[PDB]
């Protein structure tokens, strides 16, 4: 591993601490009756795509 | 060697002035541990650095053996390749705390600029 | 944005039926309740990019200290204009430039 560069990087991914926080950009709520439907638009064909 | 001196001066402005416009048109490299800013400003620093030496290099180079200042230096007695450095070729980049001057100013160091 | 109580100026909190099962937005200082419109009740940012251009007056071209460049204009193609860095003044805050032309007074970028 110290004379690899691949397997080291490998390594420090292992080693650095990651958390939620870090990857998430934006969260939001939002209100919806129907737990099998949504209203949101853009992601009402990748929940159907799930759920069916 | 006034010509010469002035010359890398000249040249290190314009290496600054190029670092200005990559780091004002998101074309800079960053180095790593370290902010966009923290490495622009290290990096500017690091050139006039190299400028600085350069020039008082040029400077101790040309100096004869019968110059006085060469030989209190090279007798060790008093005196150093910066003094030289300083006195005769380009006093160089002014740190306060590690840094180069603030922004005293709303956004400028001087209202001169 | 939320919306304030038409009758007593108070804000409006969100509010679910259990009966009916839809959003309304109520008072708590009176009987008053309007239907929401949307169901965004709230969003968070984590990284945000408000307040970096955000900070423009309508009058910056007056000011004597800042640098006037000859870049070109997007709109009218003058041959003046102002520059200025963001007004966010963050850690992580880009170098990029916001040029203000001194006939539309419009902000543009470089890229
Ligand atoms: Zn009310
Ligand atoms: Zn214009």
């Amino acid at each position: 591993i110290a004379l690899d560069i691949e397997k080291a990087k490998v390594i420090q991914s292992s080693i650095e601490y990651t958390t939620l926080k870090n990857v998430t950009s934006a969260t939001e709520i939002y209100y919806d009756p129907d737990p099998t439907s949504t209203v949101i638009e853009e992601d009402f064909d990748t929940v159907e795509a799930y759920f069916s | 060697t006034m010509k010469e001196i002035t010359h890398a001066i000249s040249s290190a402005k314009e290496q600054v002035q190029e670092i200005i416009y990559k780091a004002q048109h998101n074309e800079l490299e960053l180095k790593p541990g370290m902010t966009l800013r923290e490495s622009f400003e290290g990096e500017v620093s690091r050139t006039l650095n190299d400028a600085r030496d350069s020039a008082g290099r040029s400077a101790e180079m040309n100096l004869k053996d019968l110059n006085n200042v060469k030989q209190m230096v090279s007798a060790g007695s008093k005196g150093s390749f910066i003094n030289i450095a300083q006195m005769s070729a380009c006093v160089g980049q002014q740190m306060v705390e590690g840094k180069r001057i603030a922004f005293g100013f709303a956004d400028r160091s001087l209202p001169h600029f | 944005s939320f919306r304030f109580c038409l009758e007593c100026n108070n804000m409006l909190y969100p509010k679910e039926d259990k009966e009916n099962q839809r959003l309304l937005y109520s008072c708590r200082n009176c009987d008053y309740t309007e239907l929401a419109e949307d169901p965004k009740v709230y969003r968070h940012e984590l990284i945000t990019n408000i307040g970096e251009t955000a900070g423009i007056v309508d009058d910056i071209g007056q000011d004597p200290t800042l640098p006037r460049s000859d870049k070109e204009c997007p709109e009218c193609h003058s041959r003046d204009c102002v520059f200025f860095q963001s007004q966010q003044r963050r850690k992580d805050t880009n170098m990029t430039l916001f040029y203000v032309c001194l006939n539309c007074k419009k902000t543009f970028r470089d890229e």
